[PDB]
C-alpha cells in the first residue's frame, strides 16, 4: 500500500532520565524503528515532548535539498514542558539522509511565573498559537508564504472542501496587520523568525519572545483556531460551555509593529541595545519613539520588550447534568460553519453557532442475527476517545471498545436506532484498551448514489499498555457491521517509559 | 475419557437437576476453565487475530500450522464428545459469571470450527 | 474480574495533569441476601505514579464496600452510623450528583425519597451487569508508620468487559477527577489458579 513515516513521543517517569521521541516506519507489513541521531541528551532531561506541529506547503511539493524567492522547505516545531519551542527545518531530508536533528530556532514563552502543560500548539495563516492549560495563550507571527499549511494526523485520498483551508469584515487594524506583515522572500536573515524579537543576553542560538500574550480566567483543555477568522479561537474546558472568542487589536500595537518592521527592513541583529548604543539612543523604544497612542499599552509594550498585552472578548457561548466534552471540530456544511463535538460518556452533538445556542443535533446515551450483534456491539461502548471528520457529513469516532461511522444528516429517530437506515450508523467491535492517539489513513474510498460510502483504512493506535499497533479495517456498503484485523504491533518493555501522542510525518 | 465424563456430568446440572453435585457454580467455572485451557495458546491467537532492546514484538505477533490443526482436532473431539450443547445450556444458566465465561468459550469454539 | 489476584491499569486526571494508576486486588468478599456485618467487601493496593511530571509513586492500601439495595443504598443516609462507615458518607445531594453523572445509573432508574422508594424494589445486585461501590484508601502499603487520601471514590464496574470508572470526592479539593481503569492483559493466555483461606 505504501510506507508510513511517523514520530511517537516517549516520555519518562523517573527523574534524571531523557524523555523524547522516536521515528517509526510502517513498510510492507512490518513496523521498524528508524535509527536517527536526535538532539543532545541534556535538553530532554526533565522536559518531555508535549506537542508536535508539522508545517509544509499545501499544493507544491517539499524541497529536496537546502536561491528561491518562494519558500519550499519543511518545518517541525516541538513544544516542551518547560516553555521552550524548537523549530527544525528540512525534516524529511535529514531523516532520509541520516543527519542530525538539531533545532534551528528557539522560541520562549517569556511572560511566565518545568511543569508547564501544553493545552495546544497550532498554526493558521502565519500565526502560531501555543496555549497552556492554566489558561494562557502566546501568539507568534511567522514569515511564511500563504500556501503553507499544518499537516494533521489524517490522510484522505480525495480532498474535500468541508474545511475552510483553500481560499470585507476586517477592520483597519486587521488591514494594516496583513499589509505590514507579509511574506518578504527567502534571503539572508529572512528566515521564519523574522517578525520576532529576541531576548537580549541551547548553545549559541538566539531565543525569541512571543508577539502577543493573553490570559483568560477559566483554564482550558481543548483549543482550536477558527479557519474563517485568523484572530478568532474557540476553547473547551471540562464542566464548562464551549466558548468562541475574538482577539481585540488596538491601533497602538499595529502601528508599533509596522514601524518596527519598516525600521528592520531599513537596516544578524542579536541585540538591539547594541544597535541603539551605536545609534546614540540607549534603547530601541527611544529610537522608535523618535521615529514615530495609548499610554498604558505603550508602557506594557516597553515593559515586556516587544510583547503586547492583549485582551479577548467572548463572541459566542453555548447554553443538573454536567458535560465532559472530549473533542470537537469545525465543519463547513455543504458564516456557514457547524461545530461537531464528542463527549466522554458516549455523547455526540452538533451546533450551528450563528442561528442557535442550543445544539441542533444531539445523540445521548448511545449505549442505552445481525441486529443482535449490532445491539451487542452498541452495548459494549464505554467512553468516546477520538473524533475525525471524513467529509462534511461522516463522523469517524474511536471508542475504547470499537469504531463508529455516523452520518449525522440521515439520522431521524433519536432513542430508537433500529428505525433508521442501514448505513447511517456502522460499528466495528474491537477492544482497543485506553488509547492515547491514532492515525487514520484512508486507503480505498468509494462514494455512491444517495451519498453512501464504503472504505478501507488503516489505524495507528498507542495505548496505556505501552503498545504501538497498526491495524487494517474496512466499512462496507449496505452492511450494518464491519471488519478489522491486526497488521503489526510493538511492545515497550520499560517500566518508566510511556507511549504518548504521535504525529504523522508522511504517507505515500 | 473419565475426566470428560465428569465434566459433562458437572455441566449438565441445573436448577431442577441439582442432585448429583448440587448446581454449584464453582465446579462449573473450573470445568469451563479446563475447556478454555485446552483450546487457547499463542499460535491460535496469532491465526485468529492477525492477518534489552526497548521495543520488542508481542508473542502473538511472531510451526504454527501444526499447532493450529492440533487445536482444531481437539475442538472437533470436544464437539464429538458432546460438551457443545452443555456450553449452550450454560449460556442459558442462571448465574452471570458462568454465562459470560460460556459465551466467550462458545464464541472461540465457533470461530475455531470454521 | 473481581478475583483475588487481578490487576487493573489506567490513568487519572487530577487538576489538569495525568497520572498512571495501578490497582492490585488482595481479598474479595462479596455478600449475599443477608449482610449485617461491616467486614470490607473489597481490598487492594492502589498506586499512583506521574505521567506528565516526575512525581514519585504513592501506593496505598484501600478497602471498599459494594452497594446492595438492602442495607447499603445509593445515598449515604441508609448507611448505618458506625465509626468504620462514617468515612464513606458525604451528603445525599453530592451522592445524587456523583451518581447521576454515570449513564448506567440512569438506565437503572428508568429501566430524594422517590429514588430510595424505587431502590427498595430492585433485584439481586450480583445478577446485574453494573456494580456500584465506594473506595476508600486506608493507609500506606510499604510501611504504615513511615495524608492526601481523605476523600473517597465513587466507582462503577462493568462485569462483562470488566472495566472500572469513577470519581474522586473530597470537600477541600478539586471536584470530579476521573479514573477510567481497564484490566491488565497478561503474557500468557493459559491461566493457573492459586488459593488461600483465612482460618
Amino acid at each position: 500500500t505504501g510506507r508510513i513515516q511517523f514520530a511517537v513521543s516517549t516520555p519518562c517517569n523517573t527523574k534524571g532520565k531523557p524523555s523524547g521521541y522516536r521515528l517509526f516506519e510502517f513498510k510492507n507489513d512490518r513496523l521498524a524503528l528508524v535509527p536517527s541521531e536526535r538532539g543532545c541528551t541534556k535538553v530532554d532531561v526533565n522536559a518531555n515532548i508535549q506537542a508536535f506541529c508539522y508545517l509544509r506547503p499545501n499544493g507544491r511539493d517539499t524541497s529536496i535539498s537546502p536561491t528561491h524567492i518562494l519558500d519550499s522547505c519543511d518545518y517541525m516545531v516541538l513544544a516542551k514542558s518547560n516553555g521552550f519551542i524548537e523549530i527544525i527545518s528540512n525534516y524529511q531530508y535529514k531523516i532520509k539522509n541520516g543527519l542530525r536533528l538539531a533545532p534551528s530556532y528557539i522560541l520562549r514563552c517569556t511572560p511566565e511565573d518545568s511543569d508547564y502543560m501544553i493545552a495546544g500548539l497550532e498554526y493558521s495563516q502565519g500565526l502560531l498559537y501555543c496555549c497552556m492549560c492554566s489558561g494562557r495563550i502566546y501568539v507568534f507571527v511567522m514569515n511564511l508564504p500563504t500556501d503553507y499549511i499544518q499537516y494533521k494526523n489524517m490522510y484522505n485520498p480525495m480532498f474535500p472542501d468541508c474545511f475552510f483551508k483553500v481560499h470585507t469584515h476586517s477592520s483597519e487594524e486587521e488591514k494594516l496587520f496583513e499589509g505590514s506583515t507579509r511574506y518578504t522572500g527567502r534571503s539572508c536573515s529572512k528566515h521564519i523568525c523574522y517578525f520576532l524579537l529576541p531576548i537580549e543576553p541551547y548553545q549559541g542560538l538566539p531565543i525569541y519572545r512571543p508577539s502577543m500574550y493573553l490570559h483568560i480566567e477559566r483554564g482550558i483543555s481543548t483549543f482550536h483556531i477558527n479557519p474563517l477568522d485568523r484572530f478568532c479561537f474557540m476553547t473547551v474546558s471540562p464542566r464548562s460551555p464551549l466558548f468562541i472568542r475574538k482577539i481585540i487589536l488596538p491601533l497602538t500595537y499595529v502601528t508599533f509593529l509596522s514601524t518596527f518592521i519598516s525600521l528592520k527592513n531599513s537596516i544578524e541583529i542579536l541585540s538591539w541595545d547594541n544597535v541603539a548604543q551605536q545609534n546614540g539612543f540607549g534603547s530601541l523604544f527611544s529610537w522608535i519613539s523618535n521615529k514615530f497612542i495609548n499610554s498604558t499599552i505603550w508602557d506594557d509594550i516597553v515593559k515586556y520588550s516587544g510583547t503586547g498585552m492583549l485582551d479577548s472578548g467572548i463572541v459566542w457561548k453555548q447554553r443538573r447534568r454536567n458535560t465532559f466534552m472530549v473533542d470537537f471540530e469545525i465543519v463547513e456544511k455543504i458564516k456557514k460553519m457547524d461545530i461537531v463535538c464528542i463527549d466522554h460518556f458516549v455523547t455526540l452533538s452538533a451546533f450551528r453557532p450563528r442561528y442557535y445556542d442550543e445544539p441542533i443535533i444531539k445523540i445521548d446515551s448511545l449505549s442505552n442475527d445481525e441486529t443482535a450483534q449490532f445491539k451487542q456491539a452498541l452495548g459494549n461502548l464505554c467512553s468516546f476517545k477520538k473524533l475525525f471528520m471524513l467529509d462534511d457529513s461522516l463522523c469517524f469516532i474511536l471508542d475504547t471498545h470499537g469504531v463508529l461511522l455516523i452520518n449525522r444528516f440521515e439520522i431521524k429517530n433519536t432513542k430508537n436506532l433500529l428505525r433508521n437506515s442501514k448505513d447511517t450508523i456502522r460499528i466495528i467491535p474491537h477492544d482497543f484498551g485506553l488509547i492515547n492517539d491514532t492515525i487514520v489513513i484512508i486507503n480505498d474510498i468509494d462514494v455512491g448514489t444517495d451519498n453512501v460510502c464504503a472504505l478501507t483504512f488503516h489505524l495507528v493506535v498507542t495505548s496505556m499498555a505501552g503498545e504501538i499497533t497498526v491495524l487494517k479495517g474496512e466499512f462496507f456498503k449496505n452492511c450494518r457491521l464491519g471488519r478489522i484485523k491486526l497488521c503489526d504491533s510493538l511492545k515497550l518493555n520499560r517500566k518508566d517509559r510511556f507511549v504518548d501522542k504521535l504525529a504523522l510525518i508522511d504517507y505515500d | 475419557d473419565e475426566i470428560l465424563n465428569i465434566m459433562s456430568e458437572i455441566l449438565v446440572e441445573t436448577t431442577t437437576d441439582s442432585s448429583s453435585y448440587g448446581n454449584d457454580s464453582n465446579l462449573k467455572l473450573a470445568c469451563l476453565w479446563v475447556l478454555n485451557n485446552l483450546l487457547w495458546n499463542s499460535s491460535v491467537s496469532h491465526y485468529t487475530q492477525y492477518a534489552g532492546d526497548e521495543f520488542v514484538r508481542t508473542p502473538a505477533a511472531k510451526s504454527n500450522v501444526q499447532v493450529t490443526r492440533a487445536t482444531v482436532e481437539r475442538c472437533r473431539k470436544l464437539v464429538e464428545v458432546g460438551l457443545y450443547d452443555l456450553v449452550r445450556k450454560n449460556i442459558t444458566d442462571e448465574s452471570l459469571s458462568v454465562r459470560e465465561k460460556a459465551r466467550t468459550l462458545l464464541y472461540h469454539m465457533d470461530l475455531l470450527l470454521k | 474480574y473481581l478475583r483475588p489476584r487481578m490487576q487493573f491499569t489506567g490513568y487519572q486526571i487530577s487538576g489538569y495533569k495525568r497520572y498512571q494508576v495501578t490497582v492490585n486486588l488482595k481479598t474479595v468478599d462479596l455478600p449475599k441476601k443477608d449482610c449485617t456485618s461491616l467486614s470490607p467487601h473489597l481490598s487492594g493496593f492502589l498506586s499512583i505514579r506521574g505521567l506528565t511530571n516526575q512525581h514519585p509513586e504513592i501506593s496505598t492500601y484501600f478497602e471498599a464496600y459494594a452497594v446492595n439495595h438492602k442495607e447499603l443504598g445509593f445515598l449515604s443516609s441508609s448507611w448505618k452510623d458506625e465509626p468504620v462507615l462514617n468515612e464513606f458518607k458525604a451528603t445525599d445531594q453530592t451522592d445524587l450528583e456523583h451518581w447521576i453523572n454515570f449513564p448506567s445509573f440512569r438506565q437503572l432508574f428508568l429501566m430524594i425519597s422517590r429514588i430510595f422508594s424505587q431502590e427498595k424494589q430492585f433485584d439481586n445486585y450480583l445478577n446485574e451487569r453494573f456494580i456500584f461501590m465506594k473506595w476508600k484508601e486506608k493507609f500506606l502499603v510499604p510501611d504504615a508508620l513511615l495524608a492526601s487520601y481523605d476523600g473517597f471514590y465513587y466507582i462503577v464496574h462493568d462485569q462483562v468487559t470488566g472495566n472500572i470508572q469513577g470519581f474522586y470526592y473530597h470537600q477541600d479539593a478539586e471536584k470530579f477527577q476521573q479514573l477510567e481503569l481497564v484490566p491488565s492483559l497478561k503474557n500468557k493466555v493459559e491461566s493457573s489458579d492459586c488459593s488461600f483461606e483465612f482460618a
